[PDB]
């Protein structure tokens, strides 16, 4: 069971299939005819559709005035070359979102990925968010950021209904604001004994969040996005996890649940960038250093792997590259520990694994050397016993 | 924020965050009125108000061949 | 073989091959001469390559003629100051389409991945198919969703050939309609035995299709896009596989094909929506509900995997996430049986696995079983035989 | 449609779709044509045919920096 | 490991971390009242920040001085509807540059992923590039390919600072040029002993490069793109590899380096196209052809896998499909061979494995014929010695 | 080019391309002014700069909500 492929297509395919089903709601005559009578009056009204969700229903009337008072009062005679030069310069103002959205359609197949200002103005999606049905404290931080939800919605097209567009747009609602999360990052980790080595590697990487007392872990991070201290996720896309999941963040080695790890015979080498440092793992044939911006190299690293404050450098080399760290305060730790690989025997360890819990891998080589003690014992036994 | 080293595993772990989660749809329905621009006609020959108006009616004959997920037989 | 990622980057990179070989042609100085010796006097023509292709040729001249009539005549000495505002304002809507033409190819380095109305305008795209080298049922199908046309093509330029830009166009051929497919989806099915588990899930999931009497399995599902009943599907991104492959669907325990399935030793908790229902798994630490849009929580479901008909829910949740059914309309049909998890000693599993045929988790148990009562009939019979 | 659930391995398989298949590529060769813009000179002084004119040409001289497939180093 | 899943993230998130990182001290209204003192009577100076790094600074005076000078004596009695459409038509010729950056940064939330024609124009794309800190060799290629360095760059808002729109854009720099390269491709290779087969597939395909005597390897073929010979490569999201792996080029079974491969035991029928030919495997159950864009038909190929010059045929057919060749002049060698997997026994072929070296598939079929060649020796002394 | 047919392991290998690999960034810093135009108000009715000025005020307005880091929640 690889989580990182179990995921991995639900956040996207659960958002579509949940807004076709509602665009065949609406898309029927007897709601359409339903909607048009709450907006001859007035030029926004919530509606209940007939399926029992509810709606808010919001009418564009800046075309349809103008053609209506000013332009079809001096095209009398059919004769269009007036030499007004006032009204061939307003009317190429007025219909310019008209002919913006028909593009989006229209190259899109039916449905945009983005809301842009031309489907939802700036001051139409304040009035959106001030209607969404969530608490009082949730409404507040979502009309400050609003260029944080539309960045997550998206359009589709109901029809043209005599002479004129109907179309719908989604926005999230987010519901739940405030909530622990934290941020796993991993690297290799070799040994070597005259000349053989026996590596290893974490697989139970990316975004963990606590959602009144159930973990959940989400695994592919084009999921996730943070500004600042916040994470905007996406509920979709997690897989929930067992609470004592983070036992593995304290030991490693002797715990029950199954962590993951992927093992190899082979070294990496390789930097693994994190919020607040960079971990550098240096192997047998590769060169690095660190340095800063000003000055230039400050010093030079050891075989293995080591963990570079950002509060130490600026940039960190390996063999040819430079790589700029990331300027974020912050305050860090060092736990001690003696590294899992040190305890396996490069000699006798077991092939090439993906994804396997590390219970197995122990399970694993000691399964062996029952059997080899289990043949020397019976071999003594027929011709000496 | 705050970042810890495991050494036992090589791998760091930041905690600080705080979570912005999503947790369902809002919808909008919207009502772009056009008029009659169907009726009108131009019998003069090139001018502003012509090209104008070739271009609103033929994005209206446009846009009635797009179907979001449908399609068209017979 | 992991079939899915030896596919992930055909379909996309024999496009643009094929769109190149066919540019590096009409690049020629002999080739163009001879493009723009058929549009002397009409504006298109169907003409030949000279390597055996036939293309078709269109030309673009609503701007030269308004610079050669219109323009230079009103600027004799030099002078643009004029009190005229008529031509200032005509020569603004004339040069709108080149100048947006200069804005995609200038921006995308020469090979933009979609067709917008400035490159092909939507008269001259059912100009193209009325004229695609297929029979009369196919191109009827065509000229009625020319938006699903456009949505798969791209544009390459060719140069600029004194003072006329050229590019070219490259638009698919839909030859093949009416053909049965068909789709498979899957979650996780496991099993316990005092508090053991034994995992076990598909890995065949994705799209099939007949095709003149040869099965065809799309495994990436970016490669194929309903709408309605019709499927549009790519023939560069798909792998051929045995007509016996749909015998996966009618016993996976004792048939002679290799089925593919990945195990494990945990659960896995998840909701996998299908296009007529939704397939819920619960399982030790999770638990779950259905529920409608007007009246609320209907019932609480069970430990195991279940099968939630679009006609009994509306919504479903997994311990605090709610899934948005889908509305269309078919059948549904249960086929009984006893799951194939229900064979498996918890103990005693295989480790973890990842894409194995199922024919070889059975013979790693049964070998496994063959040395331990082998050995056995050694002890036995050196001391009392 | 028409949809089963297989309960002997917890999957399910929906058929009654159709195919529309691709098969081929065509091409279409465009030739946009712009006019003499380049013996078209200006000396009044700033208006709005000037600054029209100064971007036509501009873009025909940039254009002329971008390739498909080929360095144009030399 | 397997190395196309360390890689896959690291070219995007380094990019961006870099970015932020460096207008986090632009930001501060310590340096912006630095900047806009540079800029108080010409339009660019160079500007050193407060962390030692170097930028440069560009101003936009064009909507400034409209306003300053020709609006406002016009707007002097606040009676807006003057008789003059020359100050009606002129003004909105001069807000579109500043209409649409508003229009970039509040649909993509403060990051756009490229650079528009309206954050950095053509004429100010070679004044920084003339201004790049590297020498003249690489400074006049990149002159000449401008529309390629535009292609990887990207814009970050900084804020409005009174009535001043303050952003900033981040350019590659292609310090390195004219090193050599390669790439590889790969296809299954089958053989069968009657019935049962024993398939084989590599699994180290991409671009490789040297740099001042260190290899490089990039697996994501996402990240480098070829314009004629010249190949566009991002350092960050290479992995360095031993010297000694182009010897899986010359010997791959009798070397010693660890060469990856990935098994099976049934066929796979496919072609993979390479520079300049293809690669069909035709097994068991498929039917292959060749053939021209003339003269139809050429001929049909036979079962195992062979190679096809792009001077023999223009198209490859896989029992339906069509293959287009590409058209590059260059040369073809073959190096004679008798194929690895002729040398395995279908019966005692090892399970499916995903990503092992080679070393180790000739282990596990050595290490279980010890065990049953050990085991008949017992037998025979317990009572026949 | 040049391409080797390698039969024992079933592939190719295509030699003879030429790299060109990026290897830092550069920083431009922009600065797109805008001058007075909270300053002009309108006291006729509709006309032509009485919408282009009210474009431009909301733009400004507009521009001021979005943050490329730091949500602005205070
Ligand atoms: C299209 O035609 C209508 C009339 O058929 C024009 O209506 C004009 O509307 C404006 C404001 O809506 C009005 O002019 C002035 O309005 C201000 C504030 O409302 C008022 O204080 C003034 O006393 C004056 O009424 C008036 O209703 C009308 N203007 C007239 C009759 O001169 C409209 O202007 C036309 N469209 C365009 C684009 O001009
Ligand atoms: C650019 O080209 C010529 C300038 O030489 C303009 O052609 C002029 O426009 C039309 C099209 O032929 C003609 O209008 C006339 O209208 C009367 C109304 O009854 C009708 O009877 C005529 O049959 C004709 O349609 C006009 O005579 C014609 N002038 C000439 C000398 O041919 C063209 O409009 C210009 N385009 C611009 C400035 O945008
Ligand atoms: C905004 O207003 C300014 C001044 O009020 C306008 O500048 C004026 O336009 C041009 C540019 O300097 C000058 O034109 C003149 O043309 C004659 C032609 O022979 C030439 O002899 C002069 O040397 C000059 O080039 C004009 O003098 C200049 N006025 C001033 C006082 O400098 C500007 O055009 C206005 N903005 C727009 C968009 O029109
Ligand atoms: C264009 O004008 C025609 C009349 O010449 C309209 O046709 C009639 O419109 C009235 C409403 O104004 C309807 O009650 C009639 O049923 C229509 N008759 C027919 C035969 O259609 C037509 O609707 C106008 N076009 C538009 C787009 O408004
Ligand atoms: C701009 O004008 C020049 C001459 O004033 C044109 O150059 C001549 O073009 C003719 C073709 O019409 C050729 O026969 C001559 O040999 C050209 N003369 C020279 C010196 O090259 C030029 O073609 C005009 N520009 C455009 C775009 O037509
Ligand atoms: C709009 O005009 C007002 C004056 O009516 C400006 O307010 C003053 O601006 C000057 C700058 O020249 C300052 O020294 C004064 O302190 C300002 N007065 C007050 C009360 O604040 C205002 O700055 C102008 N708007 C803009 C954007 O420049
Ligand atoms: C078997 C064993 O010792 N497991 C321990 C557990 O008791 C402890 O609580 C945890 C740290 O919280 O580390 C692990
Ligand atoms: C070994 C075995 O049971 N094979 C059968 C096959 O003969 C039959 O056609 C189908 C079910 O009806 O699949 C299964
Ligand atoms: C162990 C062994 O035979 N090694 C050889 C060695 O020459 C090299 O690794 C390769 C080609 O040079 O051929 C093989």
């Amino acid at each position: 069971f690889v989580l990182g492929a179990i995921a991995l297509g639900r956040a996207t395919a659960a958002a579509v299939t949940a807004g076709v089903a509602i665009a065949k709601t609406i898309r029927l005559e007897s709601e359409v005819t339903a909607i048009k009578n709450a907006l001859k009056t007035t030029n926004e009204a919530v509606s209940t559709l007939g399926n029992g969700v509810r709606v808010l229903a919001t009418a564009v009337r800046e075309l349809k005035d103008f053609v209506s008072k000013n332009l079809t009062r001096a095209i009398n005679k059919n004769k269009c070359d007036i030499d007004d030069l006032k009204m061939a310069v307003s009317f190429s103002q007025f219909n310019r979102r008209f002919l913006n959205v028909v593009r989006q359609f229209s190259e899109n197949a039916g449905i945009t990925p983005a809301i842009s200002l031309d489907l939802m103005t700036d001051a139409e999606l304040a009035r959106a968010i001030s209607n969404m049905p969530t608490s009082a404290g949730q409404i507040k931080l979502m009309l400050e950021n609003r260029a944080m939800v539309r960045r997550k919605g998206f359009g589709i097209l109901i029809g043209v209904y005599g002479s004129s567009v109907i179309y719908m747009v989604q926005l999230p609602i987010f519901g739940v604001i405030d909530t622990p999360c934290w941020i796993v990052k991993a690297a290799p980790s070799c040994s070597e004994k005259k000349g053989n080595y026996a590596c290893l590697l974490r697989e139970d990487q990316g975004w963990y969040c606590q959602n009144a007392g159930s973990t959940v872990y989400y695994p592919n991070e084009k999921d996730c996005e943070t500004r600042g201290d916040h994470v905007f996720c996406d509920t979709a896309a997690g897989i929930n996890v067992a609470e004592q999941s983070k036992e593995c963040n304290i030991n490693i080695s002797t715990t029950n649940y199954p962590c993951k790890v992927s093992t190899g015979r082979n070294p990496i080498s390789m930097v693994a960038l994190s919020p607040l440092g960079a971990l550098v793992a240096c192997y047998k044939g590769v060169s690095c250093s660190i340095g800063s911006n000003r000055v230039g190299i400050i010093k030079q690293l050891n075989k293995g792997c080591s963990y570079i404050t950002n509060q130490d450098a600026d940039t960190v080399t390996i063999d040819n590259t430079v790589y700029q760290l990331s300027k974020v305060e912050g305050e860090q730790h060092v736990i001690k520990g003696r590294p899992v690989s040190s305890s396996f025997d490069p000699i006798k360890f077991p092939p090439d694994q993906f994804n396997v819990a590390l219970d197995q891998v122990f399970e694993n080589i000691e399964n062996s050397q029952a059997w080899v003690r289990k043949f020397d014992e019976i071999l003594s036994s027929i011709e000496k016993g | 924020l705050k970042e810890s080293y495991l050494e036992e595993s090589c791998s760091t772990i930041t905690e600080g965050y705080l979570s912005v989660l999503r947790t369902g749809w809002y919808t909008n329905v919207f009502t772009l009125e056009v008029g009659d621009v169907e009726n009108l006609t131009c019998s003069d020959g090139p001018s502003l108000i012509k090209t104008e108006l070739d271009l609103t009616k033929s994005a209206l004959r446009e846009l009635k061949t797009v179907s979001a997920d449908q399609l068209a037989r017979e």
